[PDB]
């Protein structure tokens, strides 16, 4: 059934098992014609696949070629997700592939039910939690690859970096959550935060800044904060 | 005109026979029912006085034999058999007739409504989906299950529909998920008819014979196959204009003759809100949309 509050624990378990995040995949800019008219111009967009236990990212890149002489854009972008998803699965050996993939919106459940009837064994499931997989493109690496694209293309980051080698991949999940969280809220402040420190490095072959273990609580502290505050300068509390 | 002779009525029961109904008090002198159509199926159903639970009856066509009803006090039913002697039958049918112990099926001249909701139902495809292969009557009753539902227990008692699934690999080709999806032609037009059905008349008897088990029975599992039929024409963008034609009719006599009382348990909301409404099909059904918008503008 439906992933939620009471059955968190089950992400972080030996049991293969993906997020799919669609919202970045079909992105336009709005504009207006010479006439005076609204159009819409594609940018290129992402799939966002995560193994929440490992941190392994298969970022598939969807390039605006893609969309070229299609009608419905929404509704095709997420066959399209669920037509590349059940790609990399079926390009994974049997032992690899996952047992479960959650979509992150309910939309997505029939387009991938559809694309892979081939695979009755692997639990299509919806989540009612809020995830903020949508911010990934705040992350600069991320949002630098896909807009360089020329091509369809998958690039594999883990988006946990290191982190694994120190905490427990529920910490990390969490962390994740609370930076993307973060980003979503603010994403000038929250990359100030992380970016305050003219000294710390975020290395080539990682995504975020190479933080000491107390500098991250100081750091997930701040990130706290800036949620907690625009919640008040949104509402007014 | 055909003659369903009964040999008494030791129970309380209301029986049913086609559309029509009628009460008879236990042990009340009832010889069973005269003057039936000749060339249509029937049906001839009962619901005890004692346990409204359970409503049971008998597909039938009186050109494939002579057939009677008889109470059973072990089993508890009104059977029906075959008298396979033809001049008993006769003597026994004359003399209830004679005695005017039977009641007259109650046709209207005018009144097509019968044929309406029987024109593509064939007794040889009933006994395809209700298997009891030694009897030329077929049993059903409200408990029975579908082939489909036991999927999802005992097999010879089973409603034997064809299966409709439209997330299935039949219902999907490979590489064009999307499209069999959102436009099930495929697996309507080859699929289904040209592969399994053969031709509409066939696909529309057995969505006739599910809405009459759902009508009189309250067997849901027929209630579902009726209603996959529909949809699977209704979110088809290539139907052929006399099946679309012929299905506004088949759906207006289905839906004039559901009784009032029961449509909001029978009819699946989503289903004729999207066939009526959504679907490819949303300006093909015009009497059937002009019907259910006076009848019953609630479920919509
Ligand atoms: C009179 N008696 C009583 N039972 N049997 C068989 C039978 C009975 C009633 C009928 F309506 C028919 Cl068709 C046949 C019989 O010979």
């Amino acid at each position: 059934g439906a992933m939620n509050s009471s059955n968190y624990a089950e992400l972080f378990n030996n049991d293969i098992k993906l997020f799919v995040d669609d919202t970045n995949v079909y992105r336009v800019t709005v504009h207006k014609t010479f006439e005076g008219n609204v159009a819409t111009k594609a940018i290129n967009g992402c799939i966002f696949t995560l193994n929440p236990k490992t941190g392994h990212l298969f970022l598939k890149i969807i390039h605006t070629s893609v969309w070229a002489g299609q009608k419905r854009l929404s509704q095709l972008a997420k066959w399209k997700t669920a037509e590349e998803v059940s790609a990399l699965v079926r390009s994974l050996p049997k032992e690899e592939q996952p047992k479960q993939i959650i979509v992150t919106r309910k939309a997505m459940l029939d387009p991938l039910e559809v694309h892979m009837l081939d695979f009755p064994n692997i639990a299509i499931r919806p989540t009612e939690l809020r995830l903020p997989f949508s911010a990934a493109m705040s992350i600069d690496k991320l949002s630098d690859v896909v807009m360089k694209a020329t091509e369809p293309q998958m690039v594999l980051f883990n988006i946990y970096d290191d982190w694994l080698d120190r905490i427990s991949s529920y910490t990390a999940f969490s962390r994740l959550t609370l930076l993307l969280r973060a980003l979503k809220t603010n994403e000038e402040s929250a990359k100030m935060i992380l970016l305050s420190d003219p000294t710390i490095t975020i290395k080539s072959y990682h995504l975020w800044p190479s933080f000491t273990d107390e500098q991250w609580i100081t750091i997930e502290s701040q990130m706290r904060d800036l949620i907690l505050t625009e919640y008040g300068r949104k509402y007014n509390v | 005109m055909n003659t369903v002779p009964f040999t008494s009525a030791p129970i309380e029961v209301t029986i049913g026979i086609d559309q029509y109904s009628f009460n008879v008090k236990e042990n009340q002198p009832f010889h069973g029912i005269k003057d039936i159509p000749i060339g249509h199926v029937h049906v001839i159903h009962f619901q005890h006085a004692d346990n409204s639970s359970m409503r049971y009856g008998y597909w039938f066509d009186c050109r494939m034999g002579n057939f009677y009803i008889q109470y059973d006090p072990k089993d508890g039913l009104y059977k029906m058999m075959e008298e396979r002697d033809g001049a008993k039958f006769e003597n026994i049918v004359h003399n209830f007739k004679e005695r005017q112990m039977m009641v007259s099926y109650p046709k209207i001249d005018e009144d097509d409504t019968w044929y309406n909701l029987t024109e593509f139902v064939q007794m040889d495809k009933i006994r395809k989906i209700v298997r009891k292969d030694e009897n030329q009557f077929s049993y059903v009753d409200s408990s029975m299950t579908t082939v489909q539902e036991n999927e999802l227990s005992d097999p010879a008692h089973s409603l034997n529909y064809t299966v409709i699934n439209f997330k299935s690999r039949e219902a999907i080709r490979p590489g064009h998920e999307m499209e069999d999806f959102l436009d099930k032609s495929y697996y309507l037009n080859t699929v289904m008819l040209q592969g399994i059905f053969k031709n509409s008349s066939n696909y529309f008897g057995e969505l006739q014979f599910a809405f009459l088990n759902a009508m009189f029975f309250g067997n849901y599992g027929s209630s579902l196959q009726w209603h996959a039929m529909i949809e699977l024409i209704c979110s088809s963008a290539t139907v052929p204009k006399h099946m679309l034609d012929k299905l506004d009719e088949i759906l207006y006599y289905q839906i004039k003759t559901l009784p009032e009382q029961y449509s909001d348990i029978l009819l699946n909301e989503r289903v004729w809100n999207i066939c009526l409404y959504s679907s490819f099909q949303k300006n093909s059904l015009h009497n059937t949309e002009k019907i259910m918008e006076n009848k019953y503008p609630e479920l919509l």
